[PDB]
């Protein structure tokens, strides 16, 4: 049990490291007046999501996996697999939104950021967090109770409304697959429309790919294991879905590592705090 | 032209010539007695009291 | 810097008129415009106040709700819509404009203003004589005395000194206790610690007579005290 | 609290400043100050009257777009000592006559001007609209006489292509650092209505660079 | 002709420094030994004041010790307050590109001077309350590089071109042109007096004036390259001026000589703003390095940073009553040490 306990202790120290990133984003957008444009509230809201889902994921996924099955309670758990859940849309849906902002950016540059003022954003951010809730939580914590019973097992509990994936499938695929499709497209014209000197347009598109394919890399998994699993169960076992959880989740920890490093400014900020210390 | 702003120079350049001038050390001693006799008014100095510092809050 | 005021008039008791005043010759944005009433045998007393861009707007305890004030800067004009109208509302108003900040001067300029007539937990302002005989060329001392300590933590007193003639619309004075306005001349002072206040006039124009005027600004009921007249 | 009311309507009248203050920045943000500089006796008036003391800034606006134009070159001064005042410009539109090229000779200062300022640290990122005036006038000075007078590593012949194309060439390969900014070049002359166009297309695609640059895209 | 003046004004510079050598006894740091040190001193952020959204060039605290005067990239010139960090005045100049701050001893009058060869005059306490233009001065051929005031009535105004002058309010022409320098001009600082005011060089000239009178008294040399700043001492008998070499150098004028230099191995980035603090211990001086350092006047050993901005400090100032300093750097921040 020891090796296993140095495994979940590695798994607490990248929650650590990923909330700490977070935190230290965030608190450069804060103190750097610079940093605070109408650009970078997307990115705000983007690492506010990473904070959520890395402080109340990795520890109960954990304890989840100490015992193999949910040792808490099921409305807990329920609650747990909700917000994790709704944060997680929340993060994929802003990332959207940044790749609609990219896309308005590149496209049109002359009048659009005069355009948007800073209403925009906030709009686009509240829209896409309240979408996302309702999109997804209820029908999470309600699922048991329109059936009336635990179609999930008390002990090893889950999410809920997967024992029907009839009711699962089209709204996760407009949840994630049209984002995929949308901002596959939206960075596939912005590369297009950045075409109009020759080593911008590789290490731009260089960098549009390296986000684009880590975002595939780690989400596509998670969502077609739980599509395939519309005809069978056997066919993917419990220790399995682990796998595909800690990828959603490194998506989630690299989304803020790299976007930060992608700047300058940021870094600098970064170097500014720590020598403050 | 050239000649009159030469000229203009050297003229220039005895009136500091001619100017009266004081030691050396008892300049440094004028201003060290300045700081002397400033040195309590001097609020960088020293560490002002919370209470007559108004900058602190 | 002329102020005018239009509208009031014989109102029937209860009814509703508006109240506006024009502003012309200064910048009207950034200034916090004020209105003062008077009745014809009764001292003044505070109404309403606006700030800049009407982001903040107070009214006095008896005038609450019933009035509104909202200044147009485009239009220039500050207008008043007047509702319930009562026995005590029958008066004259002051437009009055202030703007605040370090070293300002707030109520430095009142309008000559408009009458209306119709049928018929705040600090104290009290003033120790009315009326009292003075002499030409001689000093005069007036005590306006405030419930409230009006020191406060800055170390800068509150209180305002305003001066009326007959027939004629009152000028700041004395802008902060011991602070001289400007067009004024330096025969006036002014000197007082804590709350015992009091304006002294080392010597007397002829023009200089009339009844005095003291406020406070440290809270917003901006009580005046009942005026003192001066007698020659 | 324990804010005085007078001090209370102080921070309201800060606020509103602030406020002032945002909108002003927000509006002055969008507009683009293009630093125009150049050579001795350069057309620097001409091209100011094609569009539309010290410095004469120039109000006008382009397709939705208000351009601040900035005829520094007629100051007489030490330029690295102000030079640092104008970080930041969107671009600095280069002024450099092609017909004085025979004319110490002008050619040579204007590039030693160009390599300063292509190479001064205030400008490490800030692109460069570069300009050349009086083509027609200058094709007819080259068939008069041979360009290889000013340029002794001059190795084609007389002729307008190849001439025009040796020069920018030479004053391309002039930046120290090529990956961090670029050079548009423009062949202008008096009867070119055009130029207006070419200034939106590089202020175009410098914006571009800059808001790419912004988003952390990059 | 020529050659016989040149060689003259040459044995006379011989003689000149011959006879300040003759005067040259012992130095300041063998003067001031066996003095208790000031120590380590350490100041911290008050306050930082963020009105401003680009460079601050310059900055000039008030004689009533509580207003702040900021210029900055953009056309804005907000007056701050100091304990209570608001904005009293929003000065909307039309020639943005400006690099000096000037506050009338009164209070009344704030001055500006633009790159375009013209200082403004702006009306602060008027009837119908905004900032107005009270007058434009003109006349200069280069740009203003920082105004001092010596009252209401009367400014003096560094220039681009190589020539000072003492300005009139009243009436936009000047009543002396100061044009008996060479190179460039960039600092200026009056004596507590009001009496004689020096130069800043941009070839290592710190030149003495007389304001009644019209022309130099005492010239001074000592520096390899410009000089950007200029505070004189308490006093008004000294002062020590910052150039680009990383070197403080502080002055006398009446041994027309130097007394000592501050000149660090670590620090090659020059000086571009230099203010002393009350009783002239202290030496505040900016750096183009991302920092600003104290000084001590009487011993070179450096006393504690003055850190904490993100680009280079391009203007400081100290309070009249000497409570406290303010630093306006090129981030938009303003930050007051005390
Ligand atoms: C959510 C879930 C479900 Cl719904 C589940 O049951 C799946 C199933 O039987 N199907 C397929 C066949 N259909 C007829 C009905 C639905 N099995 C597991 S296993 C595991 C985990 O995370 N295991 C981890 C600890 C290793 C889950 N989250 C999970
Ligand atoms: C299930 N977990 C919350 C652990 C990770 C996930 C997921 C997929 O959810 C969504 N994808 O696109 C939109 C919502």
């Amino acid at each position: 049990t020891v090796e296993m306990v140095f495994i979940a202790t590695v798994t607490g120290s990248l929650s650590l490291v990923t909330v700490v990133g977070n935190i230290l984003v965030m608190l450069s957008i804060k103190v750097n007046r610079q940093l605070q444009t109408v650009n970078n509230y997307f990115l705000f809201s983007l690492a506010c999501a990473d904070l959520i889902i890395g402080a109340f994921s990795m520890n109960l996924y954990t304890v989840y996996i100490i015992k193999g099955y949910w040792p808490l309670g099921a409305v807990v758990c329920d609650l747990w697999l909700a917000l994790d859940y709704v944060v997680s849309n929340a993060s994929v849906m802003n990332l959207l939104i940044i790749s609609f902002d990219r896309y308005f950016c590149v496209t049109k540059p002359l009048t659009y950021p005069a355009r948007r003022t800073t209403k925009m954003a906030g709009l686009m951010i509240a829209a896409a967090w309240v979408l996302s809730f309702v999109l997804w939580a209820p029908a999470i914590l309600f699922w048991q109770f329109v059936v009336g019973k635990r179609t999930v097992p008390d002990n090893q509990c889950f999410i809920q409304f997967l024992s029907n994936p009839a009711v699962t499938f089209g709204t996760a695929i407009a949840a994630f697959y049209l984002p995929v499709v949308i901002m596959t497209v939206l960075y596939i014209h912005i590369s297009l429309a950045s075409r109009s000197m020759a080593a911008r347009e590789r290490k731009v598109t260089r960098t549009i790919f390296a986000i684009l394919l880590a975002f595939i890399l780690t989400w596509t998994p998670y969502n077609v294991m739980v599509l395939v699993n519309t005809f069978c169960q056997s066919c993917i076992p419990d220790t399995v879905w682990s796998i595909g959880y800690w990828l959603c989740y490194v998506n989630s920890t690299i989304n803020p590592a790299c976007y930060a490093l992608c700047n300058a400014t940021f870094k600098k900020t970064f170097r500014h705090l720590l020598l403050c210390q | 032209a050239s000649i009159a702003q030469a000229r203009k120079l050297v003229e220039q350049l005895k009136m500091e010539a001619n100017i009266d001038r004081i030691k050396v050390s008892k300049a440094a001693a004028d201003l060290m007695a300045y700081c002397e006799a400033h040195a309590k008014e001097d609020p960088l100095l020293t560490p002002v009291p919370a209470s007559e510092n108004p900058f602190r809050e | 810097v002329q102020l005018v005021e239009s509208g009031g008039g014989l109102v029937q008791p209860g009814g509703s008129r508006k109240l506006s005043c024009s502003a012309s010759g200064f910048a009207f944005s950034s200034f916090g415009m004020h209105w003062v009433r008077q009745a014809p045998e009764k001292g003044l007393e505070w109404v309403a106040y606006i700030s800049s861009g009407s982001g903040t707007i107070y009214y006095a305890d008896t005038v609450k709700g019933r009035f509104t004030i909202s200044r147009d800067d485009p239009k220039n004009t500050l207008f008043l819509q007047m509702t319930s109208l009562r026995s005590e509302d029958t008066a004259m108003y002051y437009c009055v404009r202030s703007i605040y900040y370090y070293g300002s001067s707030p109520f430095d300029f009142w309008g000559q203003g408009t009458t209306l007539t119709v049928s018929s937990s705040d600090i104290v302002m009290t003033q120790a004589t009315s009326s009292v005989p003075v002499t030409p060329g001689e000093s005069v001392s007036i005590s306006c005395r405030s419930s409230k300590s009006l020191l406060h933590s800055n170390g800068n007193t509150y209180l305002y000194w305003f001066l009326q003639r007959p027939g004629q619309s009152p000028q700041l004075l004395i802008y902060r206790m011991s602070n001289l306005a400007s067009g004024v001349p330096d025969r006036f002072s002014g000197s007082g610690s804590g709350t015992a206040f009091t304006l002294t006039i080392s010597r007397l124009e002829a023009e200089d007579v009339g009844v005095y005027y003291c406020m406070q600004h440290l809270e917003y009921p901006l009580t005046f005290g009942a005026g003192t007249k001066l007698e020659l | 609290c324990t804010l005085s009311a007078e001090d209370k309507a102080a921070v309201e009248r800060s606020k509103m400043i602030d406020r002032n203050l945002r909108e002003d920045g927000e509006k002055a943000a969008r507009e683009v100050k293009l630093l125009l500089l150049g050579a001795g006796e350069s057309g620097k008036s001409t091209i100011v009257k094609q569009m539309k003391t010290g410095i004469v800034e120039t109000h006008f606006t382009f397709k939705d777009l208000h351009f601040k134009m900035f005829d520094v070159g007629g100051q007489r001064s030490e330029r690295k000592k102000w030079i640092h005042c104008f970080e930041g410009v969107t671009a600095i539109i280069f002024c450099v006559a092609l017909s004085d090229y025979d004319l110490m000779n002008r050619m040579h200062e204007s590039m030693k001007l160009f390599d300063s300022i292509c190479n001064n640290k205030w400008f490490t990122d800030t692109s460069i609209i570069l300009f050349l005036n009086k083509k027609d006038l200058f094709e007819e000075k080259i068939k008069k006489s041979p360009l290889t007078i000013c340029y002794p590593e001059y190795a084609g012949s007389n002729t307008y292509e190849e001439a025009a194309a040796y020069i920018q060439c030479q004053f391309e390969d002039l930046n120290k650092r090529k990956d961090t900014k670029e050079i548009y070049t423009h062949f202008t002359c008096a009867t070119d209505t055009k130029n207006v166009q070419f200034v939106f297309d590089a202020v175009t695609d410098v914006i571009i660079k800059n808001n790419l640059k912004d988003c952390g895209l990059f | 002709e020529l050659d016989q003046l040149r060689q003259e004004a040459e044995q006379l510079k011989n003689q000149i420094r011959d006879a300040r050598k003759a005067c040259a006894d012992a130095t300041l740091s063998q003067i001031t030994n066996n003095i208790d040190p000031v120590g380590r001193i350490q100041m911290r952020t008050r306050r930082t004041l963020r009105g401003h959204l680009a460079k601050i060039y310059a900055m000039h605290w008030g004689t009533d010790s509580r207003l702040l005067v900021s210029a900055s990239q953009d056309g804005k010139l907000i007056i701050w307050d100091s304990y209570t960090t608001n904005k009293v005045h929003a000065i909307p100049l039309r020639s943005s590109w400006v690099m000096t701050c000037a506050y009338a001893p009164s209070g009344n009058y704030v001055a500006c001077g633009g790159l375009d060869n013209i200082c403004s005059i702006y009306n602060l306490k008027t009837r119908e309350g905004n900032v107005r233009v009270s007058r434009e001065l003109a006349g200069h051929t280069g740009y203003l590089s920082c105004c001092r005031f010596l009252d209401d009535n009367q400014i003096v105004t560094s220039s681009g071109d190589t020539t000072c002058a003492l300005w009139d309010i009243e009436t936009g022409q000047q009543t002396t042109t100061f044009t008996g320098h060479t190179g460039d001009v960039m600092s200026l600082s009056l004596a507590p007096d009001t009496r004689l005011f020096v130069s800043g060089a941009c070839d290592a000239s710190a030149k003495l004036w007389d304001v009644r009178e019209g022309m130099c008294r005492q010239t001074f040399t000592g520096h390899e390259s410009d000089i950007n700043a200029i505070c004189f001492f308490p006093n008004g008998n000294a002062f020590a001026t910052g150039s680009d070499d990383a070197t403080c150098r502080l002055f006398d004028l009446r041994a027309d000589q130097e007394l000592m230099t501050y000149s660090h191995d670590n620090i090659i980035c020059g000086i571009t703003s230099v203010s002393f603090s009350k009783s002239g211990r202290l030496l505040l001086a900016g750096y183009d390095d991302f920092n600003c350092n104290v000084w001590d006047a009487l011993k070179a050993d450096r006393a504690g940073v003055l850190a904490g901005h993100d680009n280079r400090v391009s203007c400081l100032g100290v309070t009249d009553d000497g409570m406290a300093v303010a630093t306006g750097s090129w981030d938009s921040f303003l930050k007051i040490w005390n």
